């Protein structure tokens, strides 16, 4: 009888077809989705291991003025540190001059970028992210993140991956954003 | 040793360090400007909110997230529409302050856990304690006095 | 949206978040909600706009 | 003890205690302005209704569902194009109470079941039973009764 | 019995399917 071929071709699909359709899912989700993020993680470290020596030199100096000594949440700090490797990348990706040559080329490139980039994403900035690289920029305060500490880590041959906020000097209290803002209540407050 | 009679003799006579538990507590605690009603707060131009902001497109973050020879990193559209607009609209004359000289209070507000139009009273976690500091009342001697001393002892 | 978009911790400073979170929803619930005979949208402005959430931190 | 003795006595002579539940329903029923045929409502500003509202896109619903790294939760298309046009109109001079008068009469209507330009009687279950609330006649010392005697009472 | 043939299907599509998924990434992005 063909009661025999029925069961035959029933427990076929089965089987096969949900562990068919299981595997589209685990191979998508689990395997390629991972797998390309290890590759385009390693393409910015084979390339632009010299720029990214100089870019987290900058991103500990905007984390430490932006914040201000008021602890950082780690989380999302990480999260905006990707948006600020694509300013980066986006800048050195346009530039015929070295890095380590003229850096002060590249901040007024990085700072600018992110100003717009964060602008057009971040929607509301309680922290003021875009407002105070705003000022950054305006009152030219990006000077001193170029000094005799931060061009020997910068010309320094270290992995970027190694670039901590406890390895970076902190500024004097003349060049931070919180002199700056606080010096101008002492002006215009009283003028 | 109360609230208000801390805010005059301490400038001139009693220093921070002789204070009780229960007395610099309660100096961090708000005024009663607190749990005063007051309605109809002031306008004026939040730079915490951006207008020239837009949505995660997620085919440049795809793009962008395969990092390598990519020449500009956003959008550009809806910043280039707002740099339009203020060569439009010829308002100047105040406006030269504006950017220059309403940016400074609110950022610094920005360090005392105060948002943008908010005159009254907002709290800072300063080790383990909260102190609520205001536009006026800064309560900066507080600040310097729990940071300092209290960053390995304890005091409620 | 809010805690993404800050540098800040959540437990230092939250009067700012409420400027973030309020305003957002102000703005994300005005986006949606056609009708809103309860009024979402229009009590998150005055809530807002009179600096009401002052009490919601005691 | 009727509806019209009871306004006018209980103000100075009667308790709302020493009522029976023929005489307690019939306050709550509707008055003779209901019943009466009145055309003609007056338009206003509808805080109900949202001018800057959208449709579920199902991309963002899709995209803003799997939680993680994103940093704009809305669409922001309909809510900036709204505030352009009162960049232009040039409304202000009326307009600067619209949205601060207005505001406050239409929200606490919402808190006894009135709508927008709603000039007559609606309903408000409390406990078990409606009463009928006005702009005008806000029945409030009704309220406070029924919340309170009748929270593990029943008076129809 | 028929479990016997269950396994036959069971470690057909547990060798087929990944190294078929495999090779369309391997000769795409490797060979391509």
């Amino acid at each position: 009888g063909y009661g025999d071929l029925a069961a035959t071709s029933a427990l076929t699909t089965v089987i096969k077809d949900p562990i068919s359709l299981t595997i589209k899912d685990i191979y998508e989700h689990g395997v390629k989705n991972p797998f390309t993020k290890i590759i385009h993680k390693l393409k910015k470290f084979i390339r632009y291991r010299k720029v990214l020596r100089w870019s987290r030199m900058w991103w500990v100096l905007l984390v430490r003025e932006i914040v201000g000594d008021n602890t950082i949440e780690k989380k999302t700090e990480k999260a905006l540190r990707e948006i600020w490797d694509q300013c980066t990348i986006a800048v050195y990706n346009n530039t015929l001059n070295a890095v380590e040559s003229k850096p002060l080329l590249f901040l007024h490139g990085i700072l600018n970028e992110c100003r717009n980039n964060f602008a057009t994403k971040l929607r509301q900035d309680p922290s003021l992210i875009v407002a105070k690289i705003d000022q950054i920029i305006k009152s030219q305060i990006y000077r001193f993140w170029v000094s005799e500490p931060y061009l020997k880590i910068g010309r320094s041959h270290t992995l970027y991956t190694h670039i901590t906020p406890d390895a970076v000097p902190q500024l004097p209290k003349e060049c931070t954003l919180k002199h700056l803002s606080s010096y101008m209540e002492e002006k215009l407050k009283s003028m | 040793a109360v609230k208000d009679i801390k805010k005059l003799i301490e400038e001139g006579i009693l220093d921070y360090e002789d204070l009780t538990e229960n007395e610099l507590r309660k100096l961090a605690k708000p005024d009663d400007n607190f749990y005063e009603l007051s309605p109809y707060a002031s306008d004026e131009k939040d730079l915490s909110l951006n207008e020239t902001s837009g949505l995660t497109n997620e085919q440049l973050k795809n793009f962008l997230g395969q990092n390598g020879t990519y020449h500009m990193s956003y959008d550009s559209k809806s910043i280039d529409y707002a740099k339009q607009k203020k060569s439009e609209k010829k308002e100047d004359q105040q406006e030269d302050d504006d950017g220059f000289y309403d940016a400074y209070k609110q950022i610094k507000n920005s360090y005392d856990g105060i948002p943008n139009n908010f005159n009254h009273e907002a709290p800072q976690l300063i080790g383990n304690n909260y102190v609520f500091t205001s536009i006026y009342d800064t309560k900066e001697n507080l600040i310097k006095f729990l940071k300092k001393n209290s960053e390995y002892d304890l005091y409620d």
